[PDB]
DNA sequence: GAATTGGTGAGGGTTGGGAAGTGGAAGG
DNA sequence: CCTTCCACTTCCCAACCCTCACCA
């Protein structure tokens, strides 16, 4: 079997809705240490990662090491019905054919319960470079949200440039131009309100924001997003929860013809 | 009861003396004589006892113009079946209780399909009834035909009457069917004396026809301005005519102002029409005039176009309002179907051949129409309102336009209806008045009971309808059906053979072919050509180009070539597999059947196993829940037949109705409680064909086909003298011979028709023969057989468009085409091959030909032989010069079922499915359309081909941007009206809003419901802008306020556009400009910008942006950041997938 | 002449929409005792009963039996124009074919002065018949709301059970099958978050869940809904509105095929 | 060069948010004395006249009087990015094709900077008509609105009575027909709640409430609204942005002559 | 009584669900 | 006393149903 519980459901609830809308269908790895997912887009140019370490849950076990594929929006029809405050329970049996789910009151005054489908599903895995990155920023989620759907509101793609002066965005369409620029907060009353840029050298990057749109659904996960770029790789952008672990979005940037040609 | 009896003895001396007037004696002397039967109708006689009986009364006519009557008694039978034994007593019962109603009884055996076992040559005692006339029949069936319906239900010697049969087949039918009497052939007739029968007897020789006399006549009336006639308001103002040639006039100087002088009219050579002209003084004195004349020349044929709508209404109406009664005087009286038909002689009907047969669109329905595409000339207009000022300011151009009318209606008459129908006639037991009237599942109806007569095989009883059936898991179905024919659109944009194309292509394939050329061209001339292999001189000479042609594509299969355009289709596909396959709608068998059949014998091949896709729509409620709403039922109450009476309580209600409440009470529930209102389910099913049952069908399909080919065969003899005499240039040759052809085509086009009815004939409610798997079995085999020439054209090259017939393509130009095989037989020194034929046709070979056809050896023996067959041929169009094809606007989505197509010759070969085809769409994409078709053959590369065609378009956008501000006033009310017409009675549809009822609406408030009154209105509209943000619906404006009266034009436009303020009542500032802008964008986006980004080219027309989507794709495509996928940056680390 | 005068004017807002989808027009029944109805819907699962005593109206006058074909759908249009703080007065005439509403604000700056046609409606009606109802329960509104709309993803048919520890809905359909239990709680602070539970034997049964999220749009008339149960006999769902009237809801089982 | 600075969003917000339905492409006029703009709506029904004097600006260079065409839609989706907090800025030069837009954070922690097309617009208009009235009407915006709303619930058209006890108002359609009155406040303790009225002389008026509904939406630029009406002259409906400007939007009245 | 079939395009109106924005109530 | 979450209403696009006429 499996077994956990959580202290509030809202975590997995945000966690959820925010892989809903990208990965159509997944599937978790479990084991005795946590939790891991890795999938990618069947468009193959972004890809996913989460992390649940088994120290975040309320109350963990894990008898063998497993795997399960699940349809996400199927699971994220029946945790539309946990309450924000209410408390979670998860199981399964190494037949593996079901997940169970339990939800009960604060009160204890009710319980609520349901036996969601696995699916057969394949996929490919993708190593990690594990690299250092040239440059990095750790920023206020929602400002990061805002700042991408703005942008999106401009234009299809934008140019990321990060600078020892700071970070730049910008875009244009045919209406026109847009940039939105930030700089180091001198004065912070508390990091989760403030902007650090660190870096090795300065980067420029592009990337098309349809993706960085579902990247953004996390943002009530956390106060605070970071982002890891290095020249002519992937971009990196995490949320990371204090119990349970990590979420991390991978996208390729666009490229020139000039380095083939 | 005996007053009943005088009443029709009175009618049937009325009758003998209208005919007599018209010249048909009876034959009164015994003697014997020879005549042609020209038609007949059943009627009763007086016999030897003056007892009155049924008897038919033929016509015949001699090529003297002498003609008379003969009249035959035959007595009306059918059948009824009883339970094993009781044949004697129920007959003795019978004729006991209805002595003196019934005239015999006797048992026959007859064979009957449904019987268990039956093809070791079993057969049932049916019993048959015989009656002195009708009246007794219908009487005696209404007496018993209740009476069985409760052995039906269970399961006096009437309960042992099980079933009856043949009680509704006609009366005069039987006889043409029963004594092979037939009409348009020569007879002898001897008759012995009253003592006897006539004996009639066919003779063959007299194979030439006589002329039998013809009138076909038109009128022409006065009428109100802007609205409909009235026949008791208004008044003839001539009547028009021709007999045999000679043309004829008469016209009313009450109305008409000047006297007509008789005058002569021929468009073409051939139509020489004489018109005769007679003055006459009065409408009256008109009427009598016509009359007399009629009644001196008594034709036999008399012909109209449309005349049971409009002519004859008004003549009859201004008749009697002058107490002449057409119908004494003439003789016709409106029928109870409403069609004038008359005792003495045959009333034809143009229009009803024109829609049934013709293959016409309803856009040429109008005699104008189909008279200017079947005669080769424009006929002459006149406006339907101006007649009235025409008739006073200058008589002889409305004389004109009647005659026109006439020459056209008697020389459309002459040419192509009166060869087919009596042709027709030869083999339909029925007069020319049905066969041209009747429905051509009941013609097909009829030829089948021909044969099953003669196969002495009783017929079943007509399908009885059924309601609300159950799927088996308990769904109620609204709807059963099979899945169709197979259609797709491959491709896009412009071919030409003119122009470079490029092809990749896959070697395996060249190989295959190569590798079997011989083998290909042996069954090619030997099966197809019918010249054995033997006889062939140089075989072996261009087998060798062939396969180094072949070579030399397998070494380099991507190129670029001309392309070949290329049609290839099969030959009267679904006769031919119906005949393939040997399938029929009696021979379908369950496995219980087939097990109660001694020839079940393990391993015996009789058994043929198909498989076709059932489709079915059922609404989602349960079983139980329907059951729930008639237990709800069971004390339900409905309103009565008529405002009077008392309410119906539900189970008073007939089963018609009942059904119908369940199914609108069940949908109303649904609609509630299961949100998708009908679920739709598609299946695939197979049946067994039993290849042993009695082969009447087939072989019935197999004669008509057969005759179809001789008329084809006959045109190809005669396409060959026509080649000839056009080569050597021989006009009198050319002449003839083009005219037999245009006979044979349009003779082979309406047997092509008929031939075709014989499938969907099987489907048609109540058909004697019913069955629906045979309706689907041939429709998905001919999906298969295309599809694997998509397959194999797709390999070699590249398909353009299908459908249930056959292919179009394109082939690379390297491809072996078309080769010449000499002979030493001096009958077919040349015979001529296409490869691209045998190439597909070797597929049919191999796999769908039929290796399980059975046929009888010997009757007394129950041995059969065992045969293969096959007659499923594809043939070769073209080539073609250029094709073009229009693409969707929605992405991912391509426009079938609309193309043009052009011969080598430069001039336009078809032009399918588009607009201008099309009844009454709007004009302006209509003309739009036309000439961007004819432009698409200009220029020589693809940057010129959609350079030279924007031009067409961008003009008539600059038109629309202009406001059209220089074309001349009047013609916008043309170009920019639609015309669409409407089918019902405008209550019928009930709430319904379209902007057809929207106009027709807004035409009863103006002209009340005169216009209204009657089905299949026609309206014409602008739609407007003014009453901005209202739906679309709600802007039509009617053209016809527009020549209304300025103060009601100014009160109505006022009211409907809500506005007072409207400074001028102008259709300029009126019209929505902008609406008909993007109804012309969207034509001009589907044809000439759409079609040119799929082909790499930019957009050709500046003015019109493609859709966003297209816009987006195509911009993506031309920047320098590609989009990497994540693949290309990251280790792939392995494959895995997960198992629950 | 029929008048009335309603201080609490948002119910007739309330009552009505509660209503608007479920049944589209009805001859509404006016008397010396109040406004009455009784109505079904037209896919005759279901009835509605509804009575609003004349003792509650601030002002009324009733001189014979009244009837006026009303669709509600008019009505609710009309009743969207009130705000939840005016006064409401209806009056309507045995010889005339309109209804008059007057719409009063307790500022008086405001007034409103509605006038509907009425329309031709008769219908045949059996008074719903007295019922000893096996099992009675009453809960919170929002509570029987969520659960209703919350099994609704899960499926279309729900299998209610009652028992001595209290009640249990239940669902089953593609996605899989859940349940819900609320047993009779041991003490409470009010009425308002309280459920109560009397059974006199165990039934279980099945209702048509598509119907249901139909009675819940009546959630805002109470805080609290009272229902109840019995074998093969319709479920009641009653809402009573203070102490001034009543709306219920009665809806057949759905017939298995057992 | 020209620019100009603001420390609100909100009001350029809800202007554009109030044209967006009228009028798709303008032509905005700029001076010393501000921005101007009066136009035709699409339909031509009804006018609009809007101005912000340049005394509402934080700081305002204008160096030469001009002309500028604009897309609203553009605009409008350009300036959804601000939050209604941020200072705003916009400028120009003499000869660019490119109007430029800056938002900042108040605490200058962001900056945003965009651009948009100009486009060459020119629309041909008359001097604006104004009068003395026979009646001036003076509403809570919002009661305005929610009357305008429910009256285009029962039917098509409003008709408008002024008279000394009160403002009524009346409609008729398939649905039956309804009527309205609003008293005189008996003491104004603040406009807020304040209805009142000017009376030179009855009148009475209809007007087509499709149009009524689009002027409505300007409801959030300020708590009070203005009606003024004369017969046989348009009616406007009036609203005033801080003390800094105005809009208004002119409509003739629905004529009951053609009854 | 009298009655061939199924697949598709174009136009116009109706119906459901999801996304966005505002106001009210609860928590700290 | 201020900010966030829940509930309600409005707005926008896709899908489905009606007609008539043509392609097989
Ligand atoms: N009137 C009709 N009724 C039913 N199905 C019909 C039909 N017309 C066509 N079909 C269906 C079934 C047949 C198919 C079209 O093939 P054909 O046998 O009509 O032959 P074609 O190529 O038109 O002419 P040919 O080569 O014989 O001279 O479409
Ligand atoms: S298919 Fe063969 S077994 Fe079946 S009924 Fe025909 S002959 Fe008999």
């Amino acid at each position: 079997m499996f077994e956990a519980r959580l202290v509030q459901g809202s975590i997995l609830k945000k966690v959820l809705e925010a892989l809903k809308d990208l990965i159509n269908e997944a599937c978790w790895d479990i084991s005795s240490s946590g939790v891991n997912l890795q999938s990618m887009d069947s468009s193959h140019v972004s890809l996913v990662q989460l992390t649940l370490r088994s120290e975040g849950f309320d109350t963990y076990r894990c008898d063998r090491n497993l795997a399960m594929g699940v349809n996400l929006t199927s699971m994220s029809k029946i945790l539309k019905c946990a309450g924000n405050e209410d408390i979670i329970t998860l199981r399964a049996e190494d037949n593996a054919d079901t997940l169970a789910l339990v939800f009960e009151a604060p009160n204890q005054e009710k319980v609520s319960d349901y036996e969601m489908k696995l699916m057969d599903l394949d996929v490919e895995q993708l190593g990690i470079p594990e690299q250092e990155y040239s440059c990095v920023v750790k920023m206020p989620s929602g400002e990061f949200a805002r700042i991408c759907r703005d942008l999106s509101h401009i234009g299809d793609a934008v140019v990321i440039s990060c600078a020892k002066d700071g970070v730049k965005f910008s875009a244009s369409g045919e209406l026109g131009n847009g940039n939105i620029k930030l700089s180091q907060t001198s004065n912070v009353d508390k990091e989760e309100e403030a902007v650090t840029i660190e870096m090795n050298e300065p980067v420029q990057l592009t990337f098309a924001l349809r993706y960085l749109n579902f990247f953004t659904k996390a943002t009530p996960l956390s106060s605070t997003v970071t982002l890891s770029m290095s020249a002519d790789v992937p971009l990196v952008v995490e949320y990371k929860i204090a119990d349970m672990g990590h979420l991390k979005y991978y996208l390729a940037p666009k490229i020139e013809d000039e380095e083939g040609s | 009861s005996s007053v009943s009896a005088l009443k029709r003895l009175e009618r049937s001396q009325w009758t003998d003396k209208m005919d007599l007037r018209f010249g048909f004696e009876r034959l009164k002397e015994p003697g014997e004589k020879t005549g042609w039967l020209i038609n007949m109708h059943p009627t009763e006689i007086l016999d030897e006892d003056k007892r009155l009986g049924s008897a038919v009364d033929y016509y015949f006519i001699q090529d003297d113009g002498s003609r008379f009557k003969v009249a035959l008694p035959y007595k009306p039978y059918f059948y009824i079946a009883t339970r094993k034994g009781c044949e004697r007593e129920v007959s003795s019962f019978l004729s006991k209780k209805f002595q003196g109603k019934i005239a015999k009884v006797e048992t026959v055996p007859k064979e009957d399909l449904d019987l268990p076992n039956h093809l070791v040559g079993l057969k049932r005692n049916y019993i048959r009834l015989s009656f002195h006339t009708v009246e007794d029949l219908v009487k005696v069936r209404k007496e018993i035909s209740p009476a069985v319906k409760k052995n039906r239900e269970q399961d006096d010697q009437l309960d042992n009457i099980v079933d009856m049969r043949e009680y509704d087949v006609p009366y005069h039918i039987r006889l043409s069917i029963d004594l092979k009497i037939h009409v348009a052939h020569w007879y002898n007739v001897r008759y012995r004396g009253n003592a006897f029968p006539v004996e009639i007897t066919r003779r063959d020789d007299l194979v030439e026809r006589p002329d039998p006399v013809v009138l076909a006549f038109a009128i022409a009336t006065t009428k109100l301005p802007l609205k409909f006639p009235d026949a008791e308001t208004d008044q003839i103002m001539m009547i028009s005519y021709m007999i045999d040639g000679q043309g004829y006039l008469i016209t009313n100087r009450e109305i008409v102002s000047e006297d007509i002088e008789d005058f002569e009219f021929t468009p073409k050579p051939e139509y020489e029409g004489p018109f005769c002209v007679f003055n006459e003084p009065d409408e009256a004195h008109l009427i009598q005039r016509w009359f007399e004349h009629v009644q001196e020349t008594k034709p036999t044929i008399m012909v109209t176009y449309n005349g049971d709508f409009f002519d004859w209404p008004f003549v009859e109406a201004r008749a009697a309002v002058h107490g002449l009664s057409m119908q004494q005087e003439i003789g016709f009286q409106k029928d109870s179907q409403g069609e004038y038909k008359a005792p003495q002689c045959i009333h034809m009907d143009c229009l009803r051949w024109v829609k049934r047969d013709s293959y016409l669109p309803v856009g040429s329905h109008n005699l104008k129409a189909a008279a200017k595409a079947k005669l080769g000339y424009d006929p002459v207009e006149l406006d339907p309102e101006d007649m009235c000022r025409m008739a006073t300011e200058q008589p002889q151009t409305l004389a004109t336009y009647s005659v026109s009318d006439a020459v056209a209606t008697y020389y459309l008459y002459m040419k192509y209806v009166h060869p087919f129908i009596f042709a027709l006639c030869t083999i339909i037991p029925m007069e020319p008045d049905e066969v041209l009237r009747k429905g051509s599942g009941t013609l097909c109806e009829a030829l089948l009971m021909v044969q099953a007569f003669h196969a002495n095989i009783i017929f079943p009883n007509k399908q009885e309808q059924e309601f609300n059936k159950l799927t088996d898991d308990g769904h109620v179905l609204d709807s059963e059906t099979y899945v169709g024919g197979h259609v797709e659109a491959l491709e896009s944009g412009v071919f030409r053979s003119d122009i470079p194309c490029r092809f990749r292509m896959n070697p395996a394939a060249f190989d295959f072919l190569l590798q079997r050329v011989e083998k290909t061209l042996r069954h090619a001339l030997e099966e197809e050509e019918k010249v054995p292999v033997e006889q062939v001189t140089n075989f072996e000479e261009v087998c060798d180009e062939i396969k180094s042609k072949l070579a030399s594509l397998k070494d380099v299969p991507s190129r670029i070539e001309c392309p070949l355009i290329y049609h290839l289709d099969v030959g009267a596909m679904y006769p031919n597999i119906i005949l393939t396959n040997r399938l029929q709608p009696s021979a379908m068998v369950d496995e219980a059947t087939c097990a109660a059949c001694d020839f079940n014998k393990p391993g015996a091949n009789c058994q043929r196993k198909m498989a076709w896709q059932w489709r079915g729509e059922f609404m989602p409620a349960s079983r139980s829940e329907y059951h729930r709403i008639q237990h709800q039922l069971e004390s339900e109450k409905f309103p009565p037949l008529f405002p009077e009476g008392p309410a119906r309580a539900f189970h008073e209600l007939s089963r018609e109705e009942q059904a119908k409440y369940e199914k609108r009470r069940l949908a109303d529930y649904c609609r509630k409680a299961y949100k998708k209102i009908h679920i739709t389910k598609v299946e695939e099913r197979l049946t067994t064909i039993c290849q042993r049952e009695n082969s009447f069908y087939v072989d019935t399909v197999r004669a008509f086909r057969d005759r179809r080919y001789e008329f084809k065969g006959l045109h190809k003899v005669w396409k060959k003298k026509l080649s000839a005499a056009v080569e050597v240039g021989d006009a009198a040759e050319v002449k003839r011979c083009k005219n037999m052809e245009v006979l044979y085509d349009s003779l082979q086009l309406a047997h092509k028709c008929i031939l075709n009815s014989f499938y969907g004939y099987v489907m048609r409610k109540g058909a004697r023969w019913y069955s629906m798997e045979m309706a689907g079995i041939v429709c998905f085999t001919g999906a298969n057989i295309i599809t694997q020439a998509r397959e194999l054209i797709e390999q070699i090259g590249r398909p353009l468009e299908l459908d249930t017939d056959g292919i179009w393509c394109v082939l690379p130009n390297s491809f072996p085409e078309n080769f010449v095989f000499k002979t030493t037989n001096v009958k077919k020194p040349k015979v001529t091959i296409s490869y691209p034929g045998a190439m597909l046709n070797i597929m049919v070979k191999e796999g769908f030909t039929n290796d399980q056809y059975q046929e009888l050896a010997e009757p007394s023996s129950l041995t059969y032989v065992t045969r293969s067959e096959n007659s499923i041929f594809f043939e070769v169009d073209g080539p073609y010069l250029a094709m073009i094809l229009p693409a969707s606007k929605e992405e991912g989505k391509k426009l079938k079922k609309r193309y043009a197509v052009f011969n080598e010759d430069g001039s336009l070969a078809e032009l399918k499915g588009f607009e201008v085809k099309r009844r009454g769409e709007l004009q302006l994409i209509k003309i739009f359309q036309s000439s961007v078709f004819e432009a698409f053959l200009k220029g020589s590369t693809l940057e010129e081909v959609y350079g030279s065609v924007a031009k067409v378009a961008d003009y008539w956008l600059d038109v629309l941007y202009s406001k059209a501000a220089n074309m001349p006033d009047s013609e916008l009310f043309e170009l920019i009206s639609e015309n669409r017409s409407m089918s019902r009675k405008l209550e019928d549809y009930g709430e319904q809003k379209s902007t057809s009822i929207s106009t027709a609406k807004r035409l009863a408030e103006f002209l009340g419901d005169q216009m209204v009154k009657d089905a299949g209105l026609s309206c014409r509209y602008i739609i407007s802008r003014k009453p901005e943000g209202s739906p679309v619906t709600e802007r039509a404006i009617p053209l016809a306020i527009f020549q209304a009266e300025p103060t009601v034009r100014k009160h109505f436009l006022r009211k409907w556009l809500k506005s007072s303020s409207l400074q001028d009542f102008d259709i300029r500032a009126i019209l929505d400009w902008d609406y008909y802008i993007e109804r012309l964008g969207s034509a001009i986006q589907k044809i000439i910008t759409i079609p040119a980004a799929l082909q790499q080219v930019k957009n050709p027309v500046p003015r019109v942006k493609h859709p966003d989507w297209l816009h987006k794709k195509l911009l993506e495509k031309n920047d320098v950041y590609k989009q990497k996928k994540i693949s290309e940056l990251f280790t792939l680390e392995g494959r895995r997938q997960v198992t629950m």
